[PDB]
């Protein structure tokens, strides 16, 4: 009940890598290519936020 | 009398079927290289399985 503990936290983290946090798309590639620099700001800082 | 024609495409919402309209490279294994395939893209080691 520690090791499966310590385990879930990490398996939770990385699941906050495939979220969108009210940007349009969880990869930032997309982000990165797909809007205008000014656009591409806003949604990069809602990910990052 | 014209034939206009009115010309439009969508890239950037989905996977994509009208692909290699040029050239493609080579293969490059046990190395960090930049591989660009159809839809997914990133960086990597691309070791043999």
């Amino acid at each position: 009940d520690v090791v499966n503990q310590n385990a879930q936290a990490l398996n939770t983290l990385v699941k906050q890598l495939s979220s969108n946090f009210g940007a349009i798309s969880s990869v930032l590639n997309d982000i990165l290519s797909r809007l205008d620099k000014v656009e591409a700001e806003v949604q990069i800082d809602r990910l990052i936020t | 009398p014209y034939r206009v024609v009115v010309l439009s495409f969508e890239l950037l919402h989905a996977p994509a079927t009208v692909c290699g309209p040029k050239k493609s490279t080579n293969l490059v294994k046990n190395k960090c290289v930049n591989f660009n395939f159809n839809g997914l893209t990133g960086t990597g080691v691309l070791t043999e399985s």
